[PDB]
């Protein structure tokens, strides 16, 4: 006996609020969440349907196999389909590049058509070189009174400087959606992705790539572990698995050496639910609860401590 | 700032002895 | 089938002259389907309306026709009469709870399925049955995002206008004294003519310490003038975006930052049972705006520094006018549904077809084709 | 250019406001903190479940 | 000696004089530590 921590500890607590009932949990023994082999259910689903547990609280994915099978509730957690990557002039002044540019030219132009007319030494010659020694530190009464350009010349020295100075203080992929996953083949580097066998990630991209299954078979694991220390030392190029727990360990990771690619990019944005039972007399309330509770600010305080992190831009 | 004002009188306080000495040399 | 005109979802538009719509291509060049649409022609109320037949099409109406084509479907889509998603209202013996809207006209039997963009709310889901979401999207921040652009726009001097005063004093009185000392053991203008050229970049004892003196001083002069700038620049950021609820921005709303929800929307119902909102509540109550279409306008007009809004709205705006751009992560996160009633046969096959759809990457296209549009 | 950068980013560390800092939410390799064994500290940090 | 000494470090202001013109690197590099000094330490 060892009593249970978690979130969906914290879930569990609060609808027992509500439904006012004795829960009593117990873990697994058949390795992983399980699957549809030769047409017998296996973990939790495997439990679900005969009949030895009525209501199945983790991290089940949402799949194809799941709903028609079982009956589950309101999904609450988000989750889906990511991947892990580890983390790899005129924007610095004269952003329209055409103004300034030009205001230079004419004002040496006319600076130069001054110099001549004031004639009454050489104006094609000495004024070009005067005018580009005097703005720049790399290199008679007519001149003395004309040396006020200085003064902008010392002002554009220091703006260009200090903008110099100042604009340098300081995604590939973009989903599966990609030529990178389905050609291999096109990069002189092999690709080495990571998936965990017996969930619902295998079978949802044998839906969906039955070829891209045979490559992705090359690299198998044991575990969420396994990937990250794969990435973290380089191993394995991305890892494919549930979304929530990847976007934890990204805001959990030290180093900030791991981030998702946006918001928005997941192949399929799916829940968690409670799997319930056929007929059970727990749809009605189960659902109620949940909604309520995500509706009405019941959900935050957990967020804010069980799931947010860190190294956001 | 105000530390420039104590910075530049500072500086010409120096510059005016470093004249008077030489004058009176 | 009963639907309401939302434009990020549901494009209703009047048919021609012949009662049918005419047919347009997207960027791909497939047709966009469409489908009859019937309701009123006036939206507004004292009006004399008509049941004109329009022309809806988008998202959820392409859904729905792969609805129809893999369930054995054979519909008549309609429209909102009161024109709203529906909830409580106050009629005569005002302790009966009676619905209105889309959820009204479901209980009322005139609708049996809504496909369109209903939150899914515990309230809603006590006497209606709600089927899987097709995509989840929680209220964001919206601000407006302008071109930067410097701040330091300022002439004599940035905050001491007298310096210039006090450099020119300063170099007449030591052109004046180095003319005074000139005659020891040259006459008009050198000495002004010397220390404009050593002060700026340009062409016995006593001269040596006097040109290193006043070396010293042109040279704090221009490093204060760099240090000023780079100081201003490097403060040039107008403001950093809200990253979310936990902003402390938000926390402590002023008059320099005003934001605001409209009236009564799901989002005033949440703010109130949230104790810890109280600095929220204290000023936001002041800066409520009749309709979200009055706000987002007094947005783009500089009236509201912010709006908080469901993203589906928000977003399509923002994809719409690169005026406005969204902020925010993500908070009290919801998603959307069919409006169905209790003892409706279709919930299991619905939610099944629903999810094969949103695994097959059907969903993903649909959001590229009728959300995504001209991104900014 | 570099050296003003450099300059700018030569702030070594900042000090360390409370429990609510987002440095010791997640600590790391760089930045060890602990306590000794028992004390009340490791008490009240044991039904902390966050 | 003394005049070019503090002209060439400082923008306001021979074989020799050339062969010691590397001090030129020292002058801007202390001119370049100077300025980002004054503009970082505000
Ligand atoms: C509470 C807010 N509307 C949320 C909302 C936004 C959008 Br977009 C679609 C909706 N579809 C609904 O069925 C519903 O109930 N709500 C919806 P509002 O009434 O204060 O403007
Ligand atoms: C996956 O399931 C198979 C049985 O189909 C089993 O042999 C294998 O050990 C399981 N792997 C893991 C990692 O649980
Ligand atoms: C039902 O759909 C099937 C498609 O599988 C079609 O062959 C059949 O004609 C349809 N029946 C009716 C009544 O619409
Ligand atoms: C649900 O779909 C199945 C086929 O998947 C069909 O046999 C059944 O009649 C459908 N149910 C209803 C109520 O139409």
């Amino acid at each position: 006996k060892k009593c249970c921590k978690g979130f969906c500890i914290d879930i569990l607590k609060k609808l027992s609020r509500t439904v006012k009932f004795t829960y009593d949990l117990y873990l697994v023994t058949n390795g992983k969440h399980g699957k549809k082999v030769n047409n017998v259910w296996n973990g939790m689903i495997g439990e679900v349907v005969y009949q030895r547990a009525v209501m199945a609280v983790g991290s089940l994915t949402i799949n194809e196999e799941r709903s028609e099978v079982v009956d589950f509730s309101v999904p609450f957690v988000e989750t889906g389909i990511s991947v892990m990557v580890s983390r790899s002039l005129e924007p610095f002044s004269a952003s329209v590049w055409v103004m300034m540019f030009v205001m230079l030219l004419i004002v040496s132009a006319i600076a130069v058509f001054v110099f001549e007319y004031f004639s009454p030494s050489f104006t094609i010659g000495k004024a070009i070189w005067l005018l580009w020694g005097l703005v720049f530190n790399n290199s008679t009464t007519s001149k003395i009174m004309v040396s006020v350009w200085a003064f902008f010349a010392v002002i554009f020295l220091a703006s260009y400087t200090a903008n110099l100075a100042a604009f340098m203080i300081q995604d590939q992929v973009t989903g599966l959606s990609d030529k990178k996953f389905q050609r291999p083949h096109d990069y002189s580097p092999p690709f080495r992705f990571g998936t965990v066998p017996n969930g619902s990630t295998e079978r949802n991209i044998r839906n969906n790539y039955p070829y891209m299954h045979q490559y992705m078979t090359k690299f198998n694991q044991k575990g969420v572990e396994d990937a990250l220390v794969s990435l973290k030392t380089g191993k394995l190029d991305a890892f494919i698995y549930d979304a929530a727990v990847l976007n934890y360990k990204a805001g959990r990771d030290e180093g900030c050496k791991l981030v998702t690619i946006g918001s928005g990019y997941i192949f399929a944005t799916t829940g968690y639910g409670i799997a319930l039972q056929k007929g059970s007399p727990w749809k009605r309330q189960i659902d109620l609860a949940l909604l309520q509770f995500v509706g009405d600010g019941e959900m935050e305080e957990l967020e804010t401590c069980w799931l947010t992190g860190i190294c956001h831009n | 700032d105000i530390d420039n004002m104590a910075g530049v009188f500072y500086m010409l306080a120096a510059a005016m002895a470093l004249s008077l000495i030489t004058f009176i040399w | 089938i009963v639907t309401i005109h939302q434009e990020p979802f549901v494009y209703v538009k009047p048919t021609l002259s012949d009662g049918t719509c005419k047919e347009e291509f997207t960027v791909n060049g497939d047709p966009v389907k469409k489908v009859i649409c019937t309701g009123p022609n006036d939206t507004s109320p004292g009006s004399p309306r008509h049941t004109v037949p329009q022309c809806c099409y988008g998202f959820c109406i392409d859904l729905l026709i792969k609805l129809a084509r893999t369930m054995n479907f054979t519909y008549e889509v309609h429209l909102v009469a009161d024109g709203k998603f529906g909830t409580q209202e106050r009629v005569n013996n005002s302790n009966k709870k009676e619905w209105n809207g889309m959820m009204g006209e479901l209980l009322s039997g005139q609708a049996d399925m809504i496909v369109a963009p209903l939150t899914i709310n515990n309230e809603r889901a006590q006497y209606i049955e709600f089927s899987k979401p097709f995509k989840y999207q929680g209220l964001t921040i919206l601000v407006k995002k302008e071109i930067p652009r410097s701040t330091l726009d300022s002439f004599m001097q940035p905050f001491q206008s007298t310096l210039w005063l006090l450099v020119g004093l300063s170099v007449h009185v030591v052109a004046v004294m180095l003319y005074l000392l000139d005659r020891f053991s040259l006459t008009l203008s050198s000495a002004m003519w010397f220390s404009w050229g050593v002060l700026l970049n340009s062409g016995s004892f006593s001269a040596r310490i006097l040109g290193m003196v006043w070396a010293g001083f042109a040279m704090i002069i221009v490093a204060s003038y760099t240090a000023n700038l780079a100081a201003f620049l490097v403060l040039d950021r107008p403001e950093e975006r809200i990253t979310g609820i936990n902003d402390p921005r938000l926390r402590n709303p002023s008059d320099k930052f005003i934001y605001a929800t409209v009236k009564q929307s799901s989002v005033d119902i949440y703010f109130r049972r949230q104790v810890c909102l109280s600095t929220m509540y204290r000023h936001m109550e002041k800066h409520n705006y009749e309709s979200a279409a009055e706000a987002i306008q007094a947005v783009r007009d500089n009236k509201l520094h912010a709006f908080i809004w469901d993203s589906a709205v928000l977003e399509f705006e923002a994809s719409q006018k690169c005026d406005l751009v969204t902020t925010g992560e993500l908070f009290f996160r919801s998603g959307f549904g069919i409006g169905m009633r209790k003892d409706s046969p279709w919930k299991q096959n619905v939610s099944l077809s629903i999810l094969k759809s949103h695994e097959n990457g059907f969903m993903e296209d649909l959001d590229k084709t009728w959300v995504r549009y001209q991104e900014c």
